[PDB]
């Protein structure tokens, strides 16, 4: 369906970003929406065959356009803290009021004042308890990514090089480690529960992969430590007995 | 391209009587396309302040309009309706007959 | 009342 | 002037029961009304599209009604399953006075949580290999309370599904880098919770 | 008897003189009750019947926005049909639409309508089953495949089965004294001698509503339809209509001709003579 690029974007105030979108094959109209915490899903602008159709309460510093290949770009310039939101792109066959729009995965944008608070997470896995194995005949591994800011993280489990979704649970939203501080580091926990016989085999390999989205290359880094760029941090376990 | 010539009827709203105010009507219908020139005439002169109805069409898509204005007929003044259309090379003028 | 329909040709 | 309001904002119900989600809009001049579900990490999925002059739409276990004269809409969900857990959004296609074209107007949304029925409850608190404590296998009526101390970190309940075994289990993790005997003292844990 | 509510639309393009001219009107039976013209100083849905003026501001705000969107949509269609028929952008072209519903004496739906035209000829029409289309040429078939994919007929069917009949009943009750109270025609016969041996007897019918009327001449009781000059029913300008029928009669046999007027405003058909 609809594809949006990039997936995540973390930059500073006063910067300028570009969000790309590609409608479905045969779709002639494209839509842009903004979903923030204090306003919900809000309409921005709509283009139809490279021409502007409808327009909402869009700021002058927001520029959008549609190209002859029907893909669209949305320029968010002079970014403020309030611009941090989830931007969706939708498309439709045309302008029929009896049809529906098809939305894409969205682009998550977080605007910060200074980037000195951005940190990648530390990933660690925790082997199941022998008391749980002997009581339920099931084994539960717990993964934990600590100390990361902002919350642009994607956690996944891997078993023998293959991603698994059965028996997997992950927290819906990361929690603040020091909620008294407004620039607090976040933390996220996840669980994977398999049969005790599967965990007892030392042939199986378990991997917790945390996909972190950090600073892009457009932002200057003048600090001693390494630049917190979009990276992957992982922890693994093999299982015994 | 479908081009249909307008039919013309020029009449009064009420039965005409010399000295009484009335309304002189010119009903054009059965024409295509919609763009049309209709003028009401008094002794050959174009009457001003002439109003017309909103455009509409029949079941065969042919349009119709009613042009009208106030007038007071006399036995000495002759009224008529002038219509020009793409289908008419000559501006057609139909005299107003009190008995029709 | 009128029909609410946007159906381009 | 077109404003959409959805009530309630959150709704947690046990598995299997029927559901009623409400939606209201101010301007009755609409072209259609839609119901979307929004999963985190993914976009919006169209559930039902009610035309302007239609009064109801049905697809599967979903039924939605529309009344423009009253400006209301209701989404009926029969036999709610845990897979229906999502944020249900109510949208309206309508124009605005003295503007170019029409657009969609969304509501705040209703966060629906269809808690699964635990077949065989078994509350217990274990300890995992540090490179954390695991309160797991507790019924849906168990309430997980946040830790009083900020240095002690506690997550909320979360449901994993072992599909090959028809097994569902709620769990929560509590840890601190400063014992699993008093980690969940704030929560109303069942006294039958097993402590090895 | 039976009643109907219809909406007419006409968009005429004027390449170089600005945006296309757009005029839409609404009728209940033979009574105009709403109008919208794009050339007006303030393009708004305006009342044309005293019984429709009792609707609130939300009624006129809705019908104005729906007519404005209809105007803008036809402007996109006028450019679209230029490519369908390979026509120059310099010529003026017409787009017409008409939709409505007929109801019976019990108020139930009798027939729903929706059909479009381009330059005076049929384009695409909603069939009587409210679930299919009839296209006139290959260009209209392009539109047909678009509307079927977008399920346009489903909204039309819902409107013709519901909103069209419900609001038509509201207008018939709110204007009962004008929409359901027929106005009989005022009748009289005039004499016009042509020659010294023949004359013309014209049977007048004035100020009647609705426009449906039947004028027939009878000579000793026989219908003179072959020799009856009949003119089209014409609006008087005050919601009423006019019509007359004339027969050339020889001088001295005027009393042997009788006029017969049929109208729903008459409980009994009226027979008149030259007097
Ligand atoms: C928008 O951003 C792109 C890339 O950042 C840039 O090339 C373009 O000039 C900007 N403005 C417009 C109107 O596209
Ligand atoms: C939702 O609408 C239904 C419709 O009758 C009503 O019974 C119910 O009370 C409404 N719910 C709320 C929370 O207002
Ligand atoms: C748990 O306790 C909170 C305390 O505010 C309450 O709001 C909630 O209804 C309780 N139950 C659940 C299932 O969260």
């Amino acid at each position: 369906g609809v594809t949006q690029t990039p997936k995540h974007l973390i930059t500073a105030t006063g910067q300028r970003v570009t969000l790309r979108c590609s409608p479905r094959s045969g779709d002639l109209s494209v839509y842009w929406y903004q979903q923030s915490l204090d306003q919900g899903l809000q309409f921005l602008i709509q283009y139809y065959n490279g021409e502007e159709r409808a327009k909402g309460n869009i700021l002058e510093r927001f520029s959008a356009q549609q190209f002859p290949d029907l893909h669209s770009e949305l320029n968010l310039s002079s970014l403020e803290l309030g611009d941090s939101a989830l931007y969706f792109c939708a498309s439709s066959v045309g302008l029929f009021s009896t049809d529906t729009q098809y939305f894409g995965p969205g682009t998550r944008l977080t605007v910060l004042e200074d980037l000195k608070n951005v940190f990648p997470p530390e990933v660690a896995v925790f082997e199941p308890s022998e008391a749980e194995i002997s009581h339920t005949q099931k084994a539960t591994l717990v993964c934990l990514a600590t100390g990361f800011y902002p919350d642009h993280v994607e956690l996944s489990w891997w078993v023998n090089g293959k991603e698994v979704h059965s028996g997997v649970c992950t927290d819906p939203q990361p929690l603040k480690e020091q909620p008294a501080l407004n620039d607090s580091r976040y933390a996220l926990s996840s669980r994977l529960r398999v049969s005790a016989t599967f965990w007892q085999n030392p042939r199986n390999h378990f991997r917790c992969q945390v996909q972190f989205y950090g600073l892009s290359e457009n932002d200057e880094w003048t600090q001693d430590r390494a630049k917190p760029v979009t990276q992957i941090v992982s922890a693994e376990a093999w299982g015994r007995a | 391209m479908i081009q249909r010539t307008p039919k013309i009827q020029v009449y009064s709203r009420h039965p005409a009587e010399n000295g009484k105010s009335n309304f002189l009507n010119c009903y054009v219908s059965g024409f295509h396309p919609s763009d049309i020139e209709v003028d009401l005439l008094k002794n050959g002169e174009r009457i001003e302040k002439v109003e017309h109805s909103d455009l509409s069409f029949s079941k065969d898509w042919s349009f119709y309009l009613l042009y009208y204005t106030e007038f007071t007929p006399t036995e000495k003044d002759e009224y008529a309706c002038r219509v020009n259309h793409v289908t008419l090379s000559q501006p057609k003028i139909v005299k107003w007959d009190r008995d029709m | 009342t009128r029909l609410a329909l946007i159906a381009p040709k | 002037k077109q404003e959409v309001t959805q009530i309630p904002a959150a709704l947690s119900v046990p598995e299997g029961e029927n559901l009623v989600l409400n939606c209201s809009f101010t301007d009755s001049a609409i072209y259609n009304l839609q119901w979307f579900r929004q999963d985190p990490g993914k976009g919006l999925t169209s559930l039902l599209l009610i035309q302007s002059s239609q009064r109801e739409q049905t697809s599967g276990r979903l039924n939605a009604s529309l009344d423009k004269s009253s400006g209301r809409s209701t989404l009926y969900i029969a036999a709610s399953q845990p897979g229906d857990s999502a944020t249900y959004l109510c949208a309206v296609l309508s124009p605005v006075q003295e503007t170019s074209g029409s657009r969609l107007t969304f509501g705040e949304g209703t966060q629906l949580t269809v808690n699964p029925d635990i077949q065989n409850p078994d509350p217990a608190v274990y300890q995992l290999r540090d490179s954390v404590c695991l309160f797991t296998d507790f019924d849906s009526q168990t309430n997980v309370s946040q830790s009083k101390d900020s240095d002690v970190y506690i997550t909320d309940k979360c449901v994993l599904d072992m599909r090959s075994m028809d097994f569902k289990s709620n769990s929560a993790v509590a840890w601190s880098n400063k014992a699993c005997a008093n980690a969940f003292n704030n929560s109303i844990i069942p006294e039958d919770t097993f402590f090895p | 008897g039976s009643h109907s509510m219809r909406y007419f639309h006409t968009s005429v393009s004027r390449p170089g003189r600005g945006e296309p001219r757009f005029i839409t009107v609404g009728y209940v039976d033979d009574t105009l009750f709403v109008r919208f013209d794009s050339d007006a100083a303030s393009p708004r849905e305006e009342p044309r019947a005293p019984w429709i003026e009792q609707e609130g501001p939300e009624y006129w705000d809705r019908e104005t926005q729906i007519s404005k969107a209809k105007a803008q949509t036809d402007r996109e269609d006028l450019r679209t049909l230029l490519r369908y028929y390979n026509q120059s952008e310099a010529g003026s072209h017409t787009l017409q639409n008409m939709y409505g519903c007929d109801v019976g004496p019990d108020g139930r739906l009798l027939r729903g309508y929706h059909q479009d035209a381009y330059d005076g000829k049929d384009y695409i029409a909603l069939n009587e089953d409210l679930s299919s289309w009839t296209a006139a040429d290959t260009a209209a078939q392009i539109t047909q495949r678009k509307w079927e994919a977008a399920r346009v007929a489903e909204q039309l069917r819902a409107y013709l089965e519901g909103e069209c009949v419900e609001w038509l009943r509201r207008y018939l009750e709110n204007g009962k004294e004008t929409l359901q109270r027929a106005d009989p025609p005022k009748t009289h016969v005039t004499h016009h001698p042509i020659s010294d041996h023949e004359a013309t007897l014209r049977c007048w019918a004035l100020g009647f509503y609705p426009a449906e009327i039947t004028l027939t001449w009878q000579r000793d009781g026989e219908d003179q339809t072959q020799d009856t000059e009949l003119v089209e029913t014409r609006p008087a300008g005050d919601r009423t209509f006019q019509k007359w029928a004339a027969v050339v009669v020889p001088s001295g046999e005027e009393q042997r001709y009788t006029c017969h007027v049929q109208h729903e405003g008459l409980p009994k058909p009226l027979t008149l003579r030259w007097e």
